[PDB]
RNA sequence: GCGGGAGUGGCGAAAUUGGUAGACGCACCAGAUUUAGGUUCUGGCGCCGCAAGGUGUGCGAGUUCAAGUCUCGCCUCCCGCACCA
RNA sequence: UCUCUA
RNA sequence: UCCUCCUAAAGAGUAACGGAGGAGCACGAAGGUUGGCUAAUCCUGGUCGGACAUCAGGAGGUUAGUGCAAUGGCAUAAGCCAGCUUGACUGCGAGCGUGACGGCGCGAGCAGGUGCGAAAGCAGGUCAUAGUGAUCCGGUGGUUCUGAAUGGAAGGGCCAUC
RNA sequence: CCGACUUACCAACCCGAUGCAAACUGCGAAUACCGGAGAAUGUUAUCACGGGAGACACACGGCGGGUGCUAACGUCCGUC
């Protein structure tokens, strides 16, 4: 079970975060995909966060 | 003082069962979303109006009878939904 | 003693003996013993057959042995109770129909298949019989 | 393009003569020229293909195709993907022109050159040798390289026996024996 | 009878998650020391073999690109356990 | 400093 | 506990200290799409090069491959390369399957916003089936929903999540 | 160096002939099951909701089987 979970938050200042894993190993660069925000009805840049 | 006793068997396993088959027969009137196959791979192939689920289920994107057949060079088995 | 070299799998369920047998006519030599009982011949019936005729023939002639031994035949060991697992494999068996030619035999004379034949039918527990070559 | 000229005036000519061919498009022609270096021990560096393929760039002036290992082997410690070669495949004038320079510079120029093989035709007409040495082409400077490498020519023609082929090279005085 | 473990060169012994196998040491061989032997000092040393390479972890198959290490079966040795009536 | 035996 | 095959008696299902094997993950590409491609093995020839690297031709025709066990599938490839990318979207969901239940699964289509493609179209994770853990309690962010005189606040609720 | 030939230690592929398989299938039933239509028959025998239960230790016999020795008034399943 290496591989952990980390939560990627929006850039629009929404709080929104959608809850995903990696490998931080081996990709130890961020992560970074444009998902949609339910709350603004876009799509949106969305960044790795810890899941803390 | 006597009983030899001992021994096991490394193969008590087993999984669980599916419940896969052919849910609707031939001639048999559905409704559009019915699945009438369950399945793991293509054993039966999609003809018109039938998806193909994720799963290779067959299930029908409309309303009336089911039809089995035989088609292509492969003679595969396909499954339509004629219209009623 | 005939055995299979390897298997796909160790052990075998009992299963039936029930039919007819296939291996009816004699093709390749001239004499034949043809099964007319039932039952399963171990191999070391088999060999003990082969050995009683491959010396009433004193090496002369050729001789086929149309069955193999693939059954394995599971035991039991003694004071051990019916539970915890298949018993271990003992032995190997060819189950027999009625029907089934059992050996051939050529290059010898026909009386003296007879008696080597039937030097080996008493050696094998089924009931047996004396076949000819038929034409077609 | 001068043996391709002297392919399309002499060459079928002669095998029409010699062969009695109904048709013309029936007569052998060349069809490409392949040049492998198998380099396995690039292993050790890469910088030995590296230089290889730098090498094989001066004599067909082309960029080399880098190949690779087509599965895993344990016998030469090498992985599927591992590169592994590298081939030029030469068609057109760029094949004529190289094909002149090899049977007119640098066959001459093989140490104790005696003659090729006529047993070298893989059943089909496509010839292939190896050559031992990779200075008998002139593009290499010898105090600038360093290595001796080995490469091996592979004539592939459309000749559907061995020896049609066999004759057509020969019609290009291919110095078999 | 049940279970846990191990089997490597003449010998004792290593090896890791599969990437050659003998590191090491003892013995044995040879050299030089010595009047000689021992010690002590140096150098070699798994098997067939032409100097160049091949076969080689108990036995038999498998797995894997590739096994001493993974499977399975057979075997041998050790230990422990084999109880209530 | 050690230094056995024939 | 979960998955695969047999037993299992040609729908489903079906037991035993019955016969055999695996799982307690991985992947930010190993996903999506567009475009293209088609294996294993063997034969002959060929520098180092060898049973076995790479190269060319021929037989063969999927005996290969599938991230991993088995089974079923797979050429329109679900297999293999490259380009662009994030649909590994959010709210729903007719209608069915499966379970005693809790629950699990398939799903066209609808609204929004998006990616590839000229376009028709495809995409709501991976060829499918294992890769998992109820509730309570507690934590983190968001949200005035509530707020024990009133205004706030604490705390609680809801949404996401550990 | 090439190896000269003949052996008996065999033998790949291929071809022909011949068997076996629960975990083989280029074939393939009978029955069973699902659905539709139609009579006759049957005290709705069918389904839904609600009130009350009991029961969840089964046995033998037939057929199809696992295990066992195709041993057991044995054992475990399917069906009557
Ligand atoms: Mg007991
Ligand atoms: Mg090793
Ligand atoms: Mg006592
Ligand atoms: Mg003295
Ligand atoms: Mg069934
Ligand atoms: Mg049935
Ligand atoms: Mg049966
Ligand atoms: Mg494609
Ligand atoms: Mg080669
Ligand atoms: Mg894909
Ligand atoms: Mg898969
Ligand atoms: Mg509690
Ligand atoms: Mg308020
Ligand atoms: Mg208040
Ligand atoms: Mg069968
Ligand atoms: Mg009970
Ligand atoms: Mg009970
Ligand atoms: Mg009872
Ligand atoms: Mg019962
Ligand atoms: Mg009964
Ligand atoms: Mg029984
Ligand atoms: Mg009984
Ligand atoms: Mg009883
Ligand atoms: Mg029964």
């Amino acid at each position: 079970g290496i591989r952990e979970k980390i939560k990627l938050v929006s850039s629009a200042g929404t709080g929104h975060f959608y809850t995903t894993t990696k490998n931080k190993r081996t990709k130890p660069e961020k992560l970074e995909l444009k998902k949609f925000d339910p709350v603004v009805r876009q799509h949106v840049i969305y960044k790795e966060a810890k899941i803390k | 003082a006597h009983k030899k006793a001992g021994g096991s068997t490394r193969n008590g396993r087993d999984s669980e069962a599916k419940r896969l088959g052919v849910k609707r027969f031939g001639g048999e009137s559905v409704l559009a979303g019915s699945i009438i196959v369950r399945q793991r791979g293509t054993k039966f192939h999609a003809g018109a109006n039938v998806g193909c689920g994720r799963d290779h289920t067959l299930f029908a994107k409309a309303d009336g009878k089911v039809k089995f057949e035989v088609k292509g060079p492969k003679n595969r088995k396909f499954i339509s939904i004629e219209a009623e | 003693m005939l055995q299979p070299k390897r298997t796909k799998f160790r052990k075998m369920h009992k299963g039936r003996n029930r039919g007819l047998a296939q291996g009816t006519d004699v093709s390749f030599g001239s004499f034949g013993l043809k099964a007319v009982g039932r039952g399963r011949l171990t191999a070391r019936q088999i060999e003990a057959a082969r050995r009683a005729m491959t010396r009433a023939v004193k090496r002369q002639g050729k001789i086929w042995i149309r069955v193999f031994p693939d059954k394995p035949i599971t035991e039991k060991p003694l004071a051990v109770r019916m539970g915890k697992g298949k018993g271990n494999v003992e032995y190997w068996v060819a189950l027999i129909q009625p029907g089934k030619v059992l050996y051939e035999m050529d290059g010898v004379p026909e009386e003296l298949a007879r008696e080597a034949f039937k030097l080996a039918a008493a050696k094998l527990p089924i009931k047996t019989t004396f076949v000819t070559k038929t034409v077609m | 393009a001068k043996l391709h000229d002297y392919y399309k005036d002499e060459v079928v000519k002669k095998l029409m003569t010699e062969f009695n061919y109904n048709s013309v498009m029936q007569v052998p022609r060349v069809e490409k020229i392949t040049l492998n270096m198998g380099v396995g021990e690039a292993i050790a560096d890469k910088k030995l293909l590296d230089n290889a393929a730098a090498d094989l760039a001066a004599i067909s002036g082309q960029k080399p195709l880098i190949t690779k290992a087509r599965k895993s082997v344990a016998g030469f410690k090498i992985r599927q993907g591992y590169p592994i070669g590298c081939k030029v495949t030469l068609r057109g004038e760029r094949m004529w022109e190289f094909f002149e320079r090899l049977i007119t510079i640098a066959v001459p120029r093989i140490r104790d050159f005696r003659g090729l093989s006529a047993k070298s035709f893989d059943g089909r007409g496509n010839y292939s040798m190896g050559v031992r040495e990779q200075i008998i082409f002139p593009e290499i400077d010898y105090d600038k390289v360093d290595r001796v490498r080995g490469l091996d020519i592979t004539i592939t023609t459309t000749a559907k026996s061995d020896e049609e082929g066999r004759a057509l090279l020969a019609a290009f005085d291919f110095p078999f024996r």
